[PDB]
RNA sequence: AAUAUG
RNA sequence: GCUUGAGUCUCGUAGAGGGGGGUAGAAUUCCAGGUGUAGCGGUGAAAUGCGUAGAGAUCUGGAGGAAUACCGGUGGCGAAGGCGGCCCCCUGGACGAAGACUGACGCUCAGGUGCGAAAGCGUGGGGAGCAAACAGGAUUAGAUACCCUGGUAGUCCACGCCGUAAACGAUGUCGACUUGGAGGUUGUGCCCUUGAGGCGUGGCUUCCGGAGCUAACGCGUUAAGUCGACCGCCUGGGGAGUA
């Protein structure tokens, strides 16, 4: 959720969040539509990731 | 017989009228044929989350073999209590002790 | 075995919001994780773990 | 599936001597009782069409079986048939 | 279903000798066993044997050439679902008689060498190559 | 961005 | 007559199997009210629009309908269509385990019958988003499109009807046989069990591949291999799945 760093935080360095997911959470229901959407995306990544 | 494993919450505030609560429940049922394997009645514990911001309610276990009457009139009691938030029955278990 | 009172254990696998840690992670085998993912949603129902704060 | 009291009770009782299970006439009347025990969970809902298909599993095989009885002896199927209550 | 195991014995002859196994195991029966004989009488199987009471086994060993299977071939001439009768007067064969078929005879089963000498009609089974 | 016909 | 096929009983397993009913979080928008003030919104680039009649913004509550993030997987289940919140009731089937019984009761099936996404139609409800139609603003040579702002039928539910899809693995169903690896998924016996272990055995399923086959591409013990049983369908393209 948010920062909540010891005393010595600098100027306002964010070392949880800079860690944390960020923008990609926030970005994976934006994208317009689903509905129909993710029938051809399976396998096709899986498929990839051999020696 | 099915056993039922079942778990209600009740208010915080009526924690005087809660040992007259569980006494009552549990007549109902066991008066009819239900037999107490485990009944607990935990005191107050602050909420995970808080429920329509409702804090530290009682939560209330049991472990019964049961007709498939008295937990619909149960199950009916909690739709009716107002001073009962929310409830669960489940499945058989096959008694338990403490493990809260 | 997976029991949603087992409240001890199940902190192991939520993230800060309360995010379930999914079964590559866990060391788990995939029955035990349908259990376990079964048994955080009843945990999350009755407020004795979260479903999320926010 | 029907009660594990109406199965031991029925292989006693349509059956012979002891352990009859496997016989027609148990058969008969272990799928005519368990289609009239669903005849009242399609008397409601009929939209579970599924569910229908595990009554229709039922009714064509406990047919053939008696076609089997038939062929072999007429007076046991028609003796059997008048007790159960079944077949026009 | 396993609609004809006479058919089904001869594939697993078939199918045993691309593989090149020499026992081919079976459930016996007493054509299968005669028509065994038969290929044993020709010479391009070793030897049949049997275990069995409520359930029998055929355990035909099948020969091999030194470099290569004994049998080149083998089909099913008149099929379960068509049979298929050749008088006295005209019996086939096969690989310009250097091969055998198997017929089935009012004799019995036999070549249809034997059975051409031998001078009546029948039922043919299979194109043993 | 955006770009038609032989 | 018999039992290995098939059917069936006893004890279990797994599971978005199906219907029906109740119930939840979480999210969006509207509605009502508080604080706060000239922009907001929207675009490759802008305008139409919204906003000093106090918006957008922020905060508190309420109302309403929908859909189930996460876990969810090159996972599961279901005839096929298809099915992901929670709990119950009714209720389908496959598979294992040992043991038992019946004794070919089987396999396939034109005609016939049932089920069968999405769109659409009948009647009465409901309608938060979104979105044909349709409107307007942009773009453009033209733009009735792409793009953008609104926005009705519809999308939702009950009960009926329509019976059609690239309803596709573009593989008809059933059964026997024929070298495998590395997996996934799921039961169960054997063992020094010291182990999120070891030696096995069954069902289903993924990727890669041997002989072989194939016109090639590729398929390949789940065959498009090697065979049997039965049913469907094909005979140049267009004219036409039309008269």
């Amino acid at each position: 959720i948010k920062v909540r760093e010891n005393e010595p935080f600098d100027v306002a360095l964010r070392r949880f969040k800079r860690s944390c997911e960020k923008a990609g959470v926030l970005a994976e229901v934006r994208r317009r539509e689903f509905y129909e959407k993710p029938t051809t995306e399976r396998k096709r990544a899986k498929a990839s990731a051999v020696k | 017989m099915r056993h039922y494993e079942i778990v209600f919450m009740v208010h915080p505030d009526q924690s005087e009228q809660v040992p007259g609560m569980i006494e009552r429940y549990t007549a109902a049922i066991t008066g009819a044929e239900g037999k107490i394997h485990r009944l607990e009645d935990w005191g107050r514990r602050q909420l995970a989350y808080p429920i329509n911001k409702l804090h530290k309610a009682h939560y209330v276990l049991m472990n019964v073999e049961a007709p498939q009457e008295v937990i619909d009139e149960l199950e009916t009691t909690f739709r009716f209590n107002d001073a009962v938030i929310r409830s669960m029955v489940m499945r058989t278990k096959h008694a338990v002790t403490e493990a809260s | 075995e997976i029991d949603y009172k087992d409240i001890a254990t199940l902190k192991n696998y939520i993230t800060e919001s309360g995010k379930i840690v999914p079964s590559r992670i866990t060391g788990t085998r995939a029955k035990y994780q349908r259990q376990l993912a079964r048994a955080i949603k009843r945990a999350r129902y009755l407020s004795l773990l979260p479903y999320t704060d926010r | 599936s029907l009660s594990t009291e109406a199965t031991a009770k029925i292989v006693s009782e349509f059956g012979r001597d002891a352990n009859d299970t496997g016989s027609t006439e148990v058969q008969v009347a272990l799928l005519t009782a368990q289609i009239n025990h669903l005849q009242g969970h399609f008397a409601e809902h009929k939209k579970d069409h599924h569910s229908r298909r595990g009554l229709l599993r039922m009714v064509s095989q406990r047919r053939k079986l008696l076609d089997y009885l038939k062929r072999k002896d007429v007076a046991r199927y028609t003796q059997l048939i008048e007790r159960l209550g079944l077949r026009r | 279903s396993m609609q004809d195991p006479i058919a089904d014995m001869l594939t697993r002859i078939r199918n045993g000798q691309a593989a090149n196994k020499a026992a081919v195991t079976m459930p016996s029966s007493k054509l299968k066993v005669a028509i065994a004989n038969v290929l044993k009488e020709e010479g391009f199987i070793e030897d049949f044997k049997v275990e069995g009471d409520t359930k029998p086994e055929l355990e035909l060993t099948l020969k091999y050439f030194q470099g290569k299977a004994v049998v080149e071939s083998i089909q099913r001439v008149s099929r379960p679902g068509l049979r298929i009768y050749k008088r006295k007067d005209e019996l086939p064969k096969v690989m310009a008689g250097l091969g055998i078929a198997v017929v089935s005879t009012s004799k019995g089963v036999m070549t249809d060498r034997a059975a051409r000498q031998a001078g009546l009609g029948g039922e043919i089974i299979c194109y043993v190559a």
